[PDB]
């Protein structure tokens, strides 16, 4: 029901989560595989939009909070590259806008473990429509564990080795015990070289030293 | 650790009066620090020393209260007043405490040794980060020199946790995580105090410390330079199918 996106998308217009306007898989647009452009489906293409995600974990009683959203917009040829968490272009207002949305979607699942629903903000109106869920943990959940208090990985493991979320064996807390502490980015260290059209770089690392603190 | 686990929220807010009191009779600039004894049994407090510095220890209550300790020290001597988006710090009643952590500073005394250092080269040096690993080092890595002169402190592990007690098993998977070869190390001293029940439920005083393949490589060498004296002068194997288990 996750993977197969001509069979996830009306489950957003069931809950009242908007997606943006379109049409069946085939009889202004993007081509996308149950990607190019159009001048699998086809989504009408937003302009100029904001890539930005709810995270969710969910247990076997069967229930749900989100871990706040992210933004993904930073993209190079469509794929993440910056990730943040919480969503700065945000203000608080659509922010609990859209975490209402996805509170719902996570329920019409059942859904155990780590999860993201994702959506797509137009630039041009500054209105949400729903994209993708990713079932699954991400590159992009470290942002979220350190800015949120409560470990994702982990949280998985007692998810699924059987607890109530906000009971002390689950490892996560109750919804408003869900605070954002201030705001994270993250950035992949990766052997491709801007002065050689990216390519990575293979080799031999014979000295390293990394900056924490 | 830090905030104080063998603490309530009563014996919180009368070592904040006293550091009020002593910075206020010294109009103290920049931040410092208030130490007090207390008694395991009565559970009072001793003024003992204040210290006029920022601390060997200062990383654990920067990773609960979320403010930069050492960003304030810099706008307090530029001109700026404590409470400010410029000061760094947010005033008194703004201020507050986040979960649970713990910082093990790793050095180069040799648990099994008799606690002297070891020196010279490194020649690996990996480092633990992963959720909730602060990292405060950047003295040591592959190749470098340690000489002994100053302080060996290689580096300082502290690690943050949502509870006391996760806060523990993180920092002794870090501990562990860890690999350093060429010079000593007090990673086994270290494993050994942060897992002794001792620690774990706050029973501890001032003297819970004080009074509580080469081998492999040398044989092939060895046989690669000289021969087994049971082969090496009868017929070879061909020049050959290793054996496959079915």
């Amino acid at each position: 029901q996750l993977g197969n996106k001509v069979a996830a998308r009306n489950l957003a217009i069931s809950v009242g989560v908007p997606v943006v306007p379109a049409t069946e898989p085939l009889p202004p647009v993007m081509l996308k595989a149950s990607m190019r452009v159009i001048r699998v489906y086809l989504e009408k293409l937003v302009e100029r939009a904001r890539h930005v995600e709810s995270q969710i974990l969910g247990d076997t009683h069967g229930n749900v909070v989100h871990l706040f959203e992210r933004d993904c917009s930073v993209q190079r040829r469509n794929q993440k590259v910056v990730e943040r968490a919480p969503a700065p272009y945000l203000s608080e207002a659509q922010r609990q806008e859209l975490a209402a949305y996805s509170l719902k979607i996570a329920g019409a699942t059942n859904y155990i473990g780590a999860g993201t629903v994702e959506y797509l903000m137009d630039a041009d109106t500054g209105k949400f429509y729903f994209i993708e869920v990713n079932p699954r943990i991400q590159v992009e959940h470290t942002v979220t564990e350190v800015v949120t208090g409560i470990d994702i990985v982990k949280a998985q493991i007692h998810i699924l080795d059987g607890a109530a979320i906000g009971t002390p064996q689950s490892g996560v807390p109750n919804q408003e015990d869900i605070r954002l502490n201030g705001h994270a980015l993250q950035c992949r260290v990766t052997t491709e070289d801007p002065e050689h059209n990216f390519i990575p770089d293979y080799g031999r690392i014979t000295a390293y030293r990394s900056a924490s603190g | 650790r830090a905030p104080a686990p063998y603490l309530s929220e009563a014996q919180r807010q009368e070592l904040a009066a006293y550091s009020l009191k002593i910075a206020g009779a010294t109009n103290y600039i920049g931040a410092g620090t208030v130490e007090y004894l207390m008694d395991a049994d009565t559970g009072k407090f001793y003024f003992i020393e204040v210290n006029p510095r920022i601390q060997v220890e200062h990383t654990v209550t920067e990773v609960v209260t979320g403010i930069d300790i050492v960003k304030a020290q810099i706008h307090i001597l530029d001109g700026a007043a404590i409470g400010t988006p410029q000061s760094g710090v947010p005033n008194q009643e703004d201020i507050r405490l986040n979960g649970h952590a713990l910082q093990c500073r790793v050095t180069t005394e040799d648990p099994e040794h008799n606690f002297i250092p070891d020196y010279g080269r490194i020649t690996a040096y990996r480092s633990a980060s992963g959720f909730g690993i602060r990292l405060d080092g950047g003295t040591s890595y592959s190749g470098a020199i340690i000489t002994r002169y100053y302080d060996p402190l290689l580096v300082k592990v502290t690690a943050w946790a949502p509870n006391p007690l996760e806060a523990i098993s993180r920092m002794d998977r870090a501990l562990r995580e860890f690999r350093i070869r060429g010079v000593a190390t007090n990673l086994t001293f270290l494993e050994a105090i942060i897992g002794h029940p001792k620690f774990r439920d706050n029973s501890y005083t001032t003297r819970f410390i004080d009074t509580t393949a080469t081998k492999l490589l040398t044989y092939l060498a060895d046989v690669t330079v000289n021969g087994h004296p049971e082969a090496k002068d009868r017929p070879k194997p061909l020049e050959a199918a290793r054996p496959v288990v079915p």
